[PDB]
């Protein structure tokens, strides 16, 4: 029974900061790659940031490359994301995402309409 | 609103967990501490069956324990006599991509399906010497994965559109549709008396059904990734599953929770086929490793290995009298062990 | 041996005699897979290639210089593709068509390309990459309503490679834009490979006729590589 | 007993002690090496039969090695036979056998060359396994028999098939049987040369130098481009090295095949080390 | 959604009121079944070659 629960939303002025935290339960946490996804009000499912099994490979989408920072903590079973100078185009709903298989580098089916390993999400509003 | 419904669902799940904890007063590995180990099991090939040009992706036995059926991805369906290594029938298909096959217990029909979302049924006992197509069943919305006969007039199918179906052949339409999974369904196993059956999905879930009423009764969880194979214990009171996380497990339909987990530390690849034996004291499993492993079921230790395949193992089967084991693989060969 | 055994052996020999004819026809044909997105022009190249001639899968047959090619396009399926993609591990190649005139979706296409490159059962399969719709890119760049550097910052520090051949006689901005995306794809192509498969980029539009000859010429190159590696020379 | 007499009508006596020992040691390692080769070819047979091309390749290699070993042992036998006493007997048989077997070696190498070209020049073309087996064995062990029997039949009556000092072919102003070795041998290496150039125009497409070198250091032993240095032994006496580079290049054929053509393979080495461990 | 949560609640209602038994009673049945049919399993107790169809 895979559980992924998010926390750390709210309302923030333009230029503000806040911290997202995902807690996991129901698997060996250190074998699996992790992701971040968001759903903007009026669009489909996008892709934001990535991290590897150990903590030494990192990758970003184009528009968050100077502002947001990703990290993981294998001891406390938590995934992080920090944001620094927010623009109004970041208001969304935010989910963490796992990978279907252990011990692999390919990442299938993270942005699909239905997918089993994906949290409920948290709302972030900037204005 | 939805908040109240979700809170009620969380409360229901908490009550279910609390009721499942207090039913486990013992662990199987403690009651089975004094059981004698079965020893070392060594097996060796007796027949090698050649004739296919591509991968072999499914196989099935017949009620008479002498005849076989095999399916490949070049467009062929072959019926074998395993005693003398003859060929009785070779049937061409219309779509190359095939993923399942089966005999009927009456020894008169075969069936198949695949990526194209149809189930085809073939008659074996025509007056002439040519086999033709008797019926085509359409109405799914995703690739079929498994199919098993019940009588000569009733079949059960599973598809990648998250649904199971029961089909009547002469009329040609569904009588019951089973809905409730969230992902694709992968494997099935009918009961010895043919009144219930089990299904596992590409989530970490499995269920039990009722063919007459048409409803779910029990759901089992515990794995971490997709579930690839499933089968029944002989008495109909257990079932063993394997998943794409290098793990097998055993489940019961009254305690409603796990009883054994088979895994190791050097095994970091998944499981493709699972098959029991006549008494229940052996559990045979296939891997992309590329081997087959023989697990003692009552103590969770390896008691034997089967090697000789140059590529991934996809299928596996035992007979209704207990005399042989048949294994196929992505290297276009079937092998018989005794 | 009684009469029954004789008859059984006669029938088995008569069956082998037909399987031997089936082998040749199976081995004289080549199989290809076609992939893309809903806004990619996938069907237009199929219609163009058919000149050379409900349902879960389609099929198209074409023939170049007395060589028979089969092409397969998937339909009537869901959006999850990690179980039926395992069936295509013995094809000669995979064809990948991408729309290069919509800047809002190219990141999704790159992420879709990486998962195909690094999958376990597709590490011996090569890819032919089509960068469709180069006509629209010309007007979208010249007009000046959208800024390419707003979706990709690194474009601010890019110079045209000296091996480029702007033959048509175009505005250099078009050439910078054209080659930037191909570099973006070839980075992923080159990084994690191991010398066991390759990648072939091309520039297409909706009015080209030469899309069969290119597949022919690339399949020759693929097969020559396989033959040389089987002798331990590459 | 200089190893140059295969190509040489005449061996000047000056360097006579220089080359001799080399032969008696060279062939030595060769013999040993080839035995080991066949041992490996016997240990991992069921694990190499994957496809058509690899199967035909392995067949050609084992045939080459076998022919070379037997030709070497017959040269050794026929070089230590005293002809000062018995003017007949073993000094015909040995000669004949050596001849036959060496020719077979050469023809087998030709096959390998052709196979490479057929995998490159004609890319979309397919044939049956057994027809290829038939042509390979009928032109591998087929022409050696014809040439050997024609030469011996047309030469033995007048006693012009054997030298007056050693057990090998001769020529002196009359019958010249030695050409029935040189003409069919040399004009196989002047074909395999071409093949090599072809493969080099397919590996220099763009690190490149190491690739080209490792390619060119595998195909020199098997296709036998070194024997071409016999083209100077037939047309000269001593000048610098012709009689001495010949021996040290061509007598260690088995050593080179065991070092580069087998142990430098990727799959075979891994299987060998896994079985050993 | 509302309908999905309603269906989940309804199904969990049936799934949460079913009879159960303890595990030490559902291990002994599996344990005894094997001993009941242990002399007729060929792949545990091999047979003489005179009755083996795949070897004779």
């Amino acid at each position: 029974q895979v559980q992924l629960q998010e926390s750390g939303g709210g309302l923030v002025q333009p230029g503000g900061s806040l911290r997202l935290s995902c807690a996991a339960s129901g698997f060996t946490f250190s074998n699996y790659k992790m992701n971040w996804v968001r759903q903007a009000p009026g669009k489909g499912l996008e892709w934001v940031s990535d991290i590897s099994q150990s903590g030494a490979s990192i990758s970003y989408t184009g528009s968050v490359k100077g502002r947001f920072t990703i990290s993981r903590d294998n001891a406390k079973n938590t995934l992080y994301l920090q944001m620094n100078s927010l623009k109004p185009e970041d208001t969304a709903v935010y989910y963490c995402a796992r990978c279907p298989a252990p011990f692999t580098r390919d990442c299938f089916d993270v942005t699909s309409t239905t997918y089993a390993y994906r949290g409920q999400g948290t709302q972030v509003t900037v204005s | 609103e939805l908040d109240q419904l979700r809170q009620e669902a969380e409360q229901l799940k908490n009550q279910i967990r609390d009721a499942r904890k207090a039913c486990a007063d013992a662990t199987l590995s403690q009651i089975t501490n004094n059981i004698d180990p079965v020893g070392r099991i060594q097996m060796r090939t007796r027949r090698t069956l050649r004739g296919h040009l591509a991968k072999i992706y499914a196989m099935h036995w017949g009620t008479d324990s002498r005849l076989l059926v095999s399916a490949s991805q070049d467009g062929k369906l072959i019926i074998w006599d395993s005693y003398t290594t003859n060929k009785v029938h070779a049937i061409p298909l219309r779509s190359s991509w095939v993923m399942t096959c089966a005999y009927a217990p009456s020894g008169n029909y075969v069936a198949c399906g695949g990526l194209d979302n149809i189930c085809s049924i073939y008659n074996l006992k025509t007056r002439e010497g040519n086999v033709r197509v008797s019926r085509e069943l359409a109405g799914h919305t995703g690739y079929l994965s498994c199919c098993r006969f019940l009588d000569d007039n009733q079949i059960v199918t599973s598809s990648g559109d998250t649904t199971c179906a029961l089909w009547d052949i002469e009329t040609g339409q569904q009588t019951t549709t089973f809905t409730g999974h969230t992902g694709d369904v992968m494997s099935l196993s009918l009961a010895p008396d043919t009144r219930l059956f089990v299904s596992g999905a590409c989530d970490a879930s499995a269920k039990l059904w009722d063919v007459r009423e048409g409803m779910c009764r029990q759901t089992f969880t515990g794995h971490e990734s997709d579930i690839n194979a499933i089968c029944f214990f002989p008495n109909g009171n257990a079932f063993a599953t394997g998943s794409d996380d290098a793990t097998c497990r055993l489940f019961d339909l009254r305690a409603d929770q796990e009883l054994m987990t088979y895994s190791h530390d050097n095994i970091i690849c998944g499981i493709t086929s699972v098959s029991f034996s006549k008494s229940g004291r052996l559990l045979l499993a296939g891997y992309d490793d590329f081997n087959c492993n023989v697990w003692d079921a009552l103590k969770a230790d390896r008691a034997g290995v089967l090697a000789g395949h140059d590529n991934r193992v996809s299928c596996l089967g035992v007979t209704d009298d207990g005399m042989a084991v048949a294994t196929g693989s992505w290297d276009s060969f079937l092998k018989i062990w005794n | 041996l009684s009469a029954e055994d004789k008859a059984a052996v006669e029938r088995s020999k008569m069956i082998e005699k037909q399987l031997q004819k089936d082998k040749q026809v199976y081995r004289a044909t080549h199989r290809l897979l076609l992939l893309g997105a809903d806004n990619s022009g996938k069907s237009t190249i199929v219609k163009q290639m058919r000149i050379y001639h409900t349902s879960g899968i389609f099929e198209t047959k074409f023939q170049v210089d007395k060589v028979n090619f089969h092409m397969f396009d998937v339909g009537a399926q869901r959006d999850e593709r990690r179980k039926w993609i395992q069936c295509f591990n013995d094809v000669t190649a995979i064809i990948f068509v991408v729309d290069s005139s919509d800047y809002n979706r190219l990141q999704e296409a790159l992420n879709d390309f990486k998962s195909i490159w690094n999958n376990r059962w597709l590490r011996t399969i090569s890819v032919i990459l089509f960068l469709n719709k180069q006509d629209l890119l010309a007007e979208k760049v010249l007009a000046g309503k959208s800024k390419i550097e707003d979706y990709f910052p690194e474009f601010a520090r890019y110079t045209t490679p000296e091996d480029a051949t702007p033959e048509p006689g175009e505005d250099p901005r078009v050439t910078r834009a054209k080659y930037f995306i191909r570099d973006e794809f070839l980075r992923i192509s080159t990084a994690s490979g191991d010398g066991r498969h390759y990648c072939y980029p091309h520039f297409t539009c909706s009015v080209d006729t030469e899309n069969a000859r290119r597949i022919f010429n690339d399949c020759r190159d693929i097969i020559q590589r396989m033959h040389l590696r089987q002798y331990e020379l590459l | 007993t200089s190893f140059s007499i295969l190509m040489s009508p005449f061996v000047p006596s000056t360097i006579f002690p220089v080359v001799k020992w080399i032969t008696y040691v060279g062939l030595g390692i060769s013999i040993g090496s080839l035995i080991l080769c066949l041992i490996i070819e016997a240990l991992f047979w069921k694990q190499i039969k994957k496809s058509q091309t690899s199967h035909t390749r392995r067949i050609c290699m084992v045939n080459i090695a076998l022919s070379l070993l037997i030709a070497d042992v017959w040269f050794i036998v026929g070089a230590t036979v005293d002809t000062t006493v018995n003017p007949s007997g073993v000094c015909t048989a040995a000669v004949f056998f050596t001849h036959f077997f060496y020719l077979s070696l050469f023809f087998w190498m030709l096959m390998l060359g052709i196979l490479l070209a057929y995998r490159i020049i004609l890319v979309f073309h397919h044939m049956a396994q057994h027809l290829m087996m038939a042509v390979g064995f009928c032109l591998g062990y087929g022409c050696p028999l014809i040439i050997s029997v024609i030469t011996i039949a047309v030469t033995q009556p007048s006693n012009t098939y054997k030298r007056k000092d050693v057990c090998w072919l001769n020529w002196s102003n009359g019958s010249k049987p030695l050409l029935a070795f040189v003409v069919p041998a040399l004009a196989i290496v002047a074909v395999n040369f071409v093949v090599v150039l072809l493969v080099l125009t397919k590996l220099w497409r763009p690190a490149t130098i190491i690739r080209v070198g490792k390619s060119l250091l595998i195909l020199t032993p098997l296709l036998g481009l070194t024997w071409g240095f016999g083209i100077g032994t037939i047309v000269d006496s001593q000048n610098l090295a012709w009689h001495v580079i010949f021996a040290l290049l061509n007598a260690f054929q088995g050593f080179f095949i065991l070092c580069f053509g087998i142990l430098l393979d990727s799959k075979l080495r891994q299987l060998l080390f896994n079985k050993l461990s | 959604s509302i309908a999905q949560a309603r269906k989940l609640v309804e199904q969990l209602k049936m799934e949460a009121n079913i009879d159960r038994i303890k595990v030490s009673k559902a291990a002994a049945d599996l344990m005894a079944y094997c001993e009941a049919h242990a002399k007729e399993d060929p792949l545990l107790t091999p047979v003489p070659a005179s009755e083996n169809p795949f070897r004779e």
